[PDB]
């Protein structure tokens, strides 16, 4: 089997282009095709074409054709997609996959995010603990994360002393076209007042970095 | 048009050691004119490509454990696990090959089973700080249920409200099997100030009845 090295995340406006790679690798004497697919959250995954390395012989998805050129550098046996007049549509996971008689591999991915907004850090405010937020003993408390591009943020508790019973929430994309999440703890109930909760925030495309105290 | 391949069931929660069964329906014949079928079945894992687990309908993939194997028709099929183990659990996904343009499956997700648990539900008002933003969300929290089947609805001075929250569920616990989620609703802040009684209630198949959590500004 052939290995796969793809290219890095893209982020680009609606309406623009990017050109994905793929880096192919083996010592096999097997006959070989390489392959690109979608991943999307609105469609699954979804076959795009496939190009024969030997001759750049391409074969399409009705779909993508004229969306997606598929080429091959013989030399540097890089495989290369790319895709035109970008829409949130287009917004999605793209792998890079061989095939031969005997098996396949795909690449790793490359995340393509087709979006209108510009960098900006979030916003960090607490979800503070209370008779509201309380079960017995339990408290829960948290941090919202709010009206982020791009992904990803980081959190951690108590500059990452406490991991235990941390739930960071996967992030939402706002009508804003911004992201927001949530980042919880449960811990002791007596502790609240004694121990300090701090959540470090940190959204390293735009340089922002934040450690929030939670409290009553 | 293309080729429509379902998969059954969409979610399958099994206990380690469990055998297990996914089957694939296709909307036409997967025999090639050269004899193969080409029905091809991948695992996913969170945060990573799919990986081949049985090729052209009952072919093992190189580094593929003994315990998946694959059989069916030229449009029915049925990837088995003889028993679930932990590095196992993802989501499946059937695909075929044989006709142009190539398709996948919707995908069944493959998840522990356990005893169900309901949710602790806990509700934060808006912090003085971002209500100072112009902004005012309100959080709802689910905590460490089971299954993951829950409903959570806003109300607002009793009005039920409709497309004003998102919710996020976290992936299965490794220890527990539990889930949790976030319902989040947002409002203007002159939204929210207009109003006393904020409430969710949660419904779940662990609780006897539904549960509110709610707070009065």
């Amino acid at each position: 089997q052939v290995k796969l090295q793809q290219s890095g995340a893209e982020f680009v406006k609606a309406g623009a282009s990017v050109k994905l790679s793929c880096k192919t690798s083996g010592y096999t004497f097997n006959n070989y095709w390489i392959h690109w697919v979608k991943q999307s959250p609105g469609q699954g995954l979804e076959w795009i074409g496939e190009i024969d390395p030997s001759d750049g012989y391409s074969n399409y998805n009705q779909k993508f054709k004229g969306k997606a050129t598929l080429t091959v550098d013989k030399s540097s046996s890089t495989a290369y997609m790319h895709l035109n007049s970008l829409t949130s549509e287009d917004s999605a996971v793209y792998y890079c996959t061989s095939s031969t008689s005997v098996g396949g591999s795909w690449g790793q991915g490359t995340t393509v995010t087709v979006s209108s907004a510009s960098t900006k850090g979030p916003s960090v405010f607490p979800l503070a603990p209370s008779s509201k937020s309380t079960s017995g003993g339990t408290a829960a408390l948290g941090c919202l994360v709010k009206d982020y591009f791009p992904e990803p943020v980081t959190v951690s508790w108590n500059s990452g002393a406490l991991t235990s019973g941390v739930h960071t929430f996967p992030a939402v994309l706002q009508s804003s076209g911004l992201y927001s999440l949530s980042s919880v703890v449960t811990v002791p109930s007596s502790s609240l007042g004694t121990q300090t909760y701090i959540c470090n925030v940190n959204h390293k495309p735009s340089n922002t970095k934040v450690d929030k105290k939670v409290e009553p | 048009s293309d080729i429509e391949l379902t998969q059954s069931p969409l979610s399958l929660p099994v206990s380690l050691g469990d055998q297990a069964s996914i089957s694939c329906t296709s909307s036409q014949s997967l025999l090639h004119s050269n004899g193969d079928t080409y029905l091809h079945w991948y695992l996913q894992k969170p945060g990573q490509s799919p990986k081949l687990l049985i090729y052209t309908l009952s072919n093992r993939f190189s580094g593929v454990p003994d315990r998946f194997s694959g059989s069916g028709s030229g449009t029915d099929f049925t990837l088995k696990i003889s028993r679930v183990e932990a590095a196992d659990l993802g989501i499946y996904f059937c695909s075929q090959t044989t006709h142009v343009p190539y398709t996948f499956g919707g995908g069944t997700k493959l998840e522990i089973k356990r005893a169900d648990a309901a949710p602790s539900v806990f509700i934060f008002p808006p912090s003085d700080e971002q209500l100072k933003s112009g902004t005012a969300s309100v959080v709802c929290l689910l905590n460490n249920f089971y299954p993951r089947e829950a409903k959570v609805q806003w109300k607002v001075d009793n009005a039920l409200q409709s497309g004003n929250s998102q919710e996020s569920v976290t992936e299965q616990d490794s220890k527990d099997s539990t889930y949790s989620l976030s319902s989040t609703l947002t409002l203007s802040k002159a939204d929210y100030e207009k109003h006393k009684v904020y409430a969710c209630e949660v419904t779940h198949q662990g609780l006897s009845s539904p549960v509110t959590k709610s707070f009065n500004r």
